[PDB]
């Protein structure tokens, strides 16, 4: 029947209770004891005859990639060592299931697979893009975010495997020598893989030697061909972002109530975040309605209004060339009780997308703005 | 005491001698006494004849120690100087040490429990549990 | 019955009590023991003598001494004494009210 | 009878006389209580018995002082009773007698031996 | 109806005596003058009438005929009575009687019965006191001799052997239904009895 | 005076003490008659009659004389005493009990004249005023509430 | 130390819940065998009921035995308080 | 005087009383009634510090305090309980009762 | 019978039992007195007179005693309840005195 | 001897009446807790105070044989005459009571007394008057009518 796919699919989540790995994804093991080796790496976990002691990876041999190894434990290992507080029952293999799902598929592949980055021919324009800030706005470490304007990217960072980042909802600053930040905070992610290819319209694996030129002035050579043609590659997005009707060159009147927080602060103060700052500014004072301030970002944005005798009212469409409009109304260390409702006047699609793989090197590094004109806070 | 008892046993010889004397005559006189040929036996007064002047070598040998146990305490006397007024003076003091070294022992019950009394309230008070 | 107690109790007691001045005045001649008797004699005379408590009852508490008759119920025609100030009160307080009754038309701005 | 009293004297009135007239560490503390306790008691318990002997002494003084002395007297009385009807006969045998009086005069002479030595101070 | 009544004559020779007497056992002394009609049927239909001995009596109170005279009272609602006789078995308490009687207001229904069967005869007046303490209309009645017939009576002479105004003491309650208020009355008549056998006695006499 | 005995009678030596001579303690009696018949007698019994048999002998003579009745639990003794001075008309005098050796008479006057000044004078006191008052005188919240509670305590 | 069923073995779900019996050529066949492996399942987890009746006291009633903690606490406290005094008073005392 | 001799006759008298059937007898006598008699007793020349040696009866002492109690005197009357105060242990009393 | 005169007076007649108390206490002046004399070895009654004087005394007494339960007369008794214990007075009449003693009040 | 059995038989009888009237006083006395009543201490009294009349009545009209009466038993003498009760039977001694009567305070010119029975003639005079005297007029005023 046609419906037994969709009765399989019902059940995607895993057991998830550790002490039986039963991955099957087509591996091969044997028990006492229990390691594994493919045509590429080699597992091996030693785990007690009750429960897990130690984990330990071999990279067989590779090629220059096999110093990345002895960070894979660190991030495996630390998903099944289970003493936090005391948990002998509660321990679901869920996450450690995605971080091995990102390598089986890799070595599934390999003829003679894993050995084709660009992160070390990338890590140049990292180093690059810093030099170009010889301007010294003396912040001392806040370039670093700085820099996700326009490029930044990372090896096994939190997950095990490569990525990139941008916005990270702060960008413009907190002694605070503990990691409160890092649990509470959300750099989004761009992932990287490979994957078969069906539609002959995408180049092959390029096995690379170099992409850029010896002095970065931005230009970009390719690899070349034929190394027996291979498969290409794909890459996901962490948190899908639904973009508008474009796809381009590959009523409700809801209403909430919140509590801000104010302590002392000017006149009259926005509620929802800081870049509301700079870009209510005309000047010093004046805000009449000024009704068009600039709000940069790779879309700009739009209008503002304000009352008197000033419960504030504001509207914000988007003139990306799509020009599509919302609003929102406002009504009133401590919570306040504002109230917040939405209104919109028109309607139309959004695709949600989660991944579109490239045919090459420099189409993913292209598009990062539209994606960064695409955010949407909405604090609920 | 010991003049008591040395006393008063040299008076009890007297009527142990009577008890002796007469009644061995009351055991009747068998002997040769020149009255005629009747042996008075009854009314000048057989009993056993083993006392008549055998028992003067038979019963009297037996009282002998008897009469020289007197001697015995005599040797016991305390004899010495009949003007006993050394020993008063010697021991007089008696009197006042006990009591000298008394007045400590006495104000030692109490004050040695007093030591513990000074903090009686809390080693008795404290017990709250 | 209630007031010829009265001899029943004067003559029979306080007579037979001063008749007992012959027990001890009797001739003396006979005997030395009969006289530890007639101090009973005596000594129980007075004793009876003294019976006045039960004689100034029926003396005092005689029948009433505070209210004599069978009390019968009737009526009274006095009630003109308070009726002559009550009429007096009541054909005067008339003029308190006719003084005020002026007051009310004593009001004139315009009308007549 | 009785000899009733000689109540002579007997009053009330006595002004007479008195008129003339007007011409993990309380241990050691446990420790110490017990040691001082058993010391005093023990030495107070003990050393009373200094009574017994003073009046051992006492008493062993008096009855030498002038008992001795009566004694020493009515010792030879009964020795001169001893001689109630004796005479040198050798009317009986009275053997008897004649012992008799050889051993009270060997317990006679003993005691006048043991007395004469008795009172060694003057 | 049902009621516990009570009676015992004294001669008026100590009237006065046995008001005085009366008047505590707590009020004054209420003066009543009454007429009475009697009538006697003839056509014999009886539904709820007994014609033979429970003949009909009507009694009008000429209360201001008192200080005034000759009766005339309609006015007042006649009331209208017929009785059973003297029930004998019972002697521990007095007689209980049986007299329906109502009041109307002047009905001429009178008239009407008698037009059917009655017809008016030698009838009475009588004067009253009246000394109702408590649950208890003790009273005093005499029928001064009354040779008319509801009309004045100058007369006013004896009326029967009893000669003397003849003591009354009635309980009114015509709902016997309750025995056991019909017993706690029984007890109280006793007791009142006791407390009065002072003086007045009475018992069953000879009208 | 003769209610109780008293001693300055404390010799046994006269006599033997039974019929023949227990007469002797009376013959040196606190009392002694002086001049009876037995007293101008047997004063002359020095080498003459002097015993109890011999007495036995004076109702012969005229005077006054004595006369055992009883010898009565272990010593009841008792002398009749009379005058017999004339022919046979004795006057009795007076008797005595001589038991517990010692002389007792008592007239009958005590049982009497000793009850009345007892029983009089003992019963003569209880007229002591036992109370006095009357009319005249002759015939004489909260803490109240526990009470109302008493009987509810055994109950619950 | 727990003597109850082991917690792998009291596996929430079946893995191989399919047990790769989609329906064609290649499909698990023993519907039977299927049937005796869920019915061994239910007794393993039955099993484990038996043991987790019988395994905890739960004292009274997750927040009773909590209370009686507090209780305990508080006691534990005033119990220490009570010798630590009697420590001190000792320590002040024994000077002669 | 009528009578010779002085002190002899003052203490005879005091220590004479040893045993209480002489009392009884005197109590008889009711001298004790005397209120001159009585105070007069409450005579204790010889209980004093001075005037104690010469008694030789040293055990009618006991008896002044029994005296001097008032109700006993009464009560000592009867002849029966003035009989059972003639007991006593001698031998066990080694040490002088009191 | 009031032969002088009816002098009924009952408010006032109480005064006669008020003070024939005074002649009976005496009485007990006019007995010690002949014990008194009796007591000492005098003149029989020339020194006593305490007969007579008891005698009048008491016939005085039982005179006016008896003259006062004649002046009375209830025959015992009669209408027997608790005499006048059947009792009512005038004490809303006293009380409503009050409109015309007090309330000249305009004055 | 006989002539007088009688009359000591009527002793006997009389002394039983005086204890039997005790005895039942004795019982009425606790019979109830407070005193019964003063009227009954007062016929009590009375009764008691008759047959010592009794007593007193037998005693002198033949005291002087009691004097001449010695000791002269029957009928029970001789046999119980061991228990020595007969001392307290007999005793002449007289009670403290009995002693502390004071002839004394009365001696004072005492050796008359006698011949004062004229006060006896003149009390019967006087209540022999007053038996006739019970004219209700005026008490013994005798003067105006009222």
């Amino acid at each position: 029947e046609e419906v037994i796919h969709i009765l399989s699919k019902s059940k995607g989540l895993v057991s998830e209770a550790g002490l039986e790995r039963l991955a099957r994804s087509l591996e091969l093991e044997f028990m006492w004891k229990r390691t594994l080796i493919v045509a590429g790496s080699a597992l091996e976990l030693l785990v007690e005859f009750s429960q897990d002691v130690v984990q330990s990876v071999t990279l067989n041999f590779p090629d220059i990639v096999t110093k990345h190894a002895q960070k894979a434990g660190e991030i495996l290992f630390n998903d099944l060592r289970l003493a936090p507080g005391q948990s002998p029952l509660t321990k679901s293999l869920a996450r450690f299931a995605a971080n091995f799902e990102r390598l089986a598929v890799l070595d599934k592949l390999s003829i003679l697979e894993a050995v084709a980055d660009v992160y070390e021919s990338l890590a140049r324009l990292h180093a690059w893009e810093l030099q170009k800030l010889r301007e010294d706005p003396s912040l001392a470490g806040k370039d670093d975010e700085y820099l996700e304007n326009l490029v930044l990217c990372t090896k096994s960072g939190k997950p095990a495997m490569n990525d990139r980042g941008r916005v990270g909802l702060a960008l413009d600053y907190e002694a605070e020598v503990a990691s409160w930040i890092a649990d509470n905070e959300r750099t989004w992610s761009i992932l990287i893989g490979c994957a078969p290819l069906r539609d002959l319209s995408i180049n092959p694996v390029r096995i690379s030697d170099k992409w850029i030129g010896p002095n970065v002035k931005t230009s970009l050579p390719d690899g070349l061909h034929t190394g027996e043609p291979i498969i290409d590659w794909l890459d996901p997005e962490p948190t899908f972002i639904p973009a508008t009707d474009q796809q381009q060159q590959q009523p409700n009147a809801d209403t909430t109530t919140s509590k801000p927080t104010p302590n002392a602060k000017a006149s009259h103060k926005k509620l929802d975040d800081f870049e509301a700052f700079l870009a209510k500014h005309s000047s010093h004072s004046g805000p009449i309605s000024n009704m068009t301030p600039s709000q940069h970002q790779p879309s700009s944005d739009l209008s503002i209004d304000v009352t008197l005798r000033p419960k504030l009212q504001i509207v914000f469409p988007l003139h990306a060339t799509s020009k599509e409009e919302v609003k929102g109304k406002i009504a009133h260390e401590e919570g306040d009780q504002m109230e917040g409702v939405k209104t919109e006047g028109d309607e139309d699609g959004e695709e949600k997308k989660r991944r579109r793989p490239q045919p090459g090197d420099l189409a993913r590094a292209l598009e990062v703005l539209e994606d960064v004109g695409k955010w949407a806070e909405f604090v609920r | 005491d010991r003049l008591t008892q040395l006393q008063e046993a040299m008076d009890e010889l007297l009527e142990m001698f009577l008890s002796a004397f007469f009644w061995v005559e009351r055991h009747h006189d068998l002997k040769t006494f020149g009255p005629n040929d009747k042996i008075p036996d009854l009314k000048a007064d057989t009993k056993s004849p083993e006392e008549y002047k055998a028992g003067q070598l038979q019963l009297a040998r037996d009282i002998i120690v008897k009469e020289q146990q007197i001697e015995y305490l005599i040797s016991t006397l305390p004899g010495l100087d009949n003007s006993e007024r050394e020993q008063i003076q010697l021991l007089r003091e008696l009197e006042d040490d006990l009591v000298t070294a008394e007045a400590q022992r006495q104000e030692a019950l109490k004050e040695r429990d007093e030591v513990l009394g000074k903090l009686d309230a809390l080693l008795r008070g404290l017990e709250r549990p | 019955e209630r007031k010829n107690i009265l001899i029943a109790s004067i003559m029979t007691s306080y007579r037979d009590l001063i008749t007992h001045a012959t027990s001890p005045i009797t001739s003396a001649t006979a005997s030395p023991g009969h006289a530890g008797y007639s101090s009973m004699a005596l000594s129980t005379a007075i004793h009876a003598a003294v019976k006045y408590t039960e004689d100034l009852l029926s003396l005092t508490r005689t029948l009433r001494e505070a209210l004599w008759v069978v009390g019968p119920l009737t009526g009274p025609g006095e009630k003109d004494a308070q009726a002559e100030e009550g009429m007096a009160k009541d054909a005067e307080v008339v003029w308190d009210v006719l003084n005020e009754m002026r007051d009310r038309e004593r009001e004139r701005m315009m009308a007549a | 009878l009785w000899p009733d009293p000689p109540a002579f004297w007997k009053p009330e009135n006595i002004e007479r006389y008195n008129a003339l007239k007007q011409t993990r560490l309380a241990p050691a503390s446990e420790t110490t209580s017990d040691s001082k306790h058993f010391d005093r008691g023990f030495e107070l318990k003990k050393l009373a018995k200094s009574l017994l002997v003073n009046y051992l002494e006492l008493m062993g003084i008096m009855s030498i002082n002038p008992a001795h002395a009566s004694e020493k007297v009515q010792d030879i009385k009964t020795i001169v009773l001893n001689f109630h009807h004796i005479l040198n006969e050798y009317i009986q045998l009275m053997q008897d007698h004649l012992d008799a009086k050889r051993n009270e005069t060997a317990a006679v002479r003993a005691v006048v031996d043991k007395a004469k030595r008795l009172i060694e101070g003057l | 109806p049902y009621e516990i009544f009570l009676a015992g004559v004294v001669s008026d020779n100590k009237a006065r005596a046995v008001l005085g007497g009366f008047t505590e056992m707590i009020r004054g002394f209420p003066t009543i003058k009454e007429l009475l009609k009697e009538r006697g049927p003839q056509e014999l239909h009886n539904i709820l009438v007994r014609q033979p001995d429970a003949i009909l009596g009507p009694a009008q109170a000429g209360a201001e005929a008192a200080p005034h005279g000759t009766v005339s009272g309609g006015k007042p609602h006649i009331l209208r009575w017929s009785d059973i006789p003297d029930p004998p078995n019972q002697r521990i308490p007095p007689f209980i009687t049986q007299r329906k009687i109502i009041e109307i207001p002047d009905q001429r229904a009178p008239r009407i019965l008698a037009a059917s069967k009655f017809r008016n005869k030698s009838d009475l007046v009588e004067e009253s006191y009246h000394w109702w303490f408590n649950d208890v209309e003790y009273s005093m009645v005499r029928t001064l001799d009354p040779s008319p017939q509801t009309t004045d009576q100058v007369p006013s002479l004896a009326g029967l052997e009893p000669i003397g105004d003849f003591w009354l003491l009635y309980v009114r309650m015509r709902v016997e239904a309750t025995p056991d208020r019909m017993q706690q009355a029984h007890n109280q008549l006793q007791q009142i009895r006791d407390q009065l056998l002072g003086v007045f006695e009475f018992k069953v006499w000879d009208r | 005076l003769d209610e109780i005995q008293w001693h300055t009678n404390p010799a046994v030596v006269g006599g033997s003490i039974h019929d023949n001579s227990v007469l002797f303690y009376f013959r040196e009696s606190p009392f002694y008659d002086k001049t009876s018949n037995n007293e101008v007698l047997y004063q002359q019994g020095l080498h003459n009659q002097t015993m109890m048999q011999f007495l036995e002998t004076l109702r012969e003579m005229s005077g006054l004389e004595f006369v055992v009745a009883q010898e009565t639990g272990t010593g009841v003794w008792v002398i009749n005493k009379q005058t017999r001075r004339k022919e046979d008309e004795i006057s009795v005098h007076g008797t005595y009990f001589l038991v517990g050796e010692n002389v007792y008479m008592a007239a009958p006057t005590l049982a009497d004249i000793i009850s009345m000044r007892l029983a009089s004078a003992s019963s003569s006191i209880s007229r002591l005023l036992p109370i006095a008052a009357s009319v005249q005188s002759w015939s004489p919240p909260d803490p109240r509430w526990l009470e109302e509670t008493l009987m509810i305590h055994e109950f619950f | 130390a727990i003597i109850k069923k082991l917690r792998a073995a009291q596996q929430q779900q079946a893995a191989n819940p399919s047990s790769q019996a989609a329906a064609g050529g290649p499909g698990t066949t023993g519907a039977p065998g299927s049937q005796p492996s869920s019915s061994g399942p239910n007794a393993t987890a039955a099993g484990g009921a038996i043991g987790t009746t019988s395994l905890p006291s739960s004292a009274t009633t997750g927040p009773t035995p909590s209370n009686a903690l507090h209780s305990v606490k508080e006691l534990p406290a005033t119990t220490d308080p009570i010798k630590h005094k009697l420590q001190r008073a000792r320590a002040a005392v024994r000077l002669l | 005087h009528g009578g010779h001799t002085r002190f002899e006759l003052e203490l005879e008298f005091v220590q004479a009383l040893s045993n209480p059937e002489y009392v009884n007898w005197l109590a008889s006598r009711k001298y004790l009634m005397n209120p001159a008699f009585v105070a007069y007793l409450d005579l204790q020349y010889w209980s004093r510090p001075p005037y104690l040696k010469y008694l030789t009866y040293p055990t009618a002492l006991r008896m002044l305090q029994l005296l001097q109690s008032e109700r006993f005197r009464q009560e000592i009357l009867v002849p029966d309980v003035a009989w059972q105060l003639r007991l006593e242990g001698m031998k066990a009393a080694v040490l002088w009762h009191k | 019978p009031v032969d002088i005169h009816k002098p009924f007076t009952p408010a006032e007649r109480i005064q006669q039992l008020g003070e024939i108390d005074n002649d009976i206490a005496s009485l007990l002046q006019h007995l010690s007195a002949a014990l008194k004399a009796l007591a000492t070895p005098d003149p029989v009654t020339a020194f006593k007179t305490a007969q007579n004087d008891f005698f009048r005394t008491i016939d005085r007494i039982d005179k006016h005693l008896t003259r006062q339960i004649y002046a009375l007369e209830e025959a015992g008794i009669i209408t027997l309840k608790s005499g006048t214990g059947s009792g009512a007075g005038t004490v809303g009449a006293g009380a409503t005195e009050e409109q015309a003693q007090q309330l000249p009040q305009p004055q | 001897a006989p002539e007088e059995l009688k009359q000591l038989e009527l002793l006997r009888n009389r002394f039983a009446q005086l204890q039997s009237s005790l005895t039942s006083l004795a019982g009425n006395l606790i019979r109830t807790e407070p005193l019964p009543t003063y009227e009954s201490l007062q016929a009590s009294a009375s009764i008691l105070q008759q047959n010592l009349r009794s007593i007193q009545e037998l005693m002198t009209e033949n005291s002087d044989i009691f004097k001449r009466i010695a000791i002269h038993p029957s009928t029970n003498f001789p046999g119980r005459t061991q228990e020595h009760m007969l001392l307290q039977l007999l005793r002449k001694k007289l009670e403290p009571e009995v002693e502390s009567w004071v002839e004394e305070a009365r001696e004072t010119a005492r050796a008359f007394n006698e011949q004062w029975a004229d006060m006896l003639e003149t009390f019967q005079h006087s209540l022999h008057h007053y038996v006739t005297v019970q004219l209700k007029k005026q008490y013994t005023v005798e003067e105006q009518e009222m």
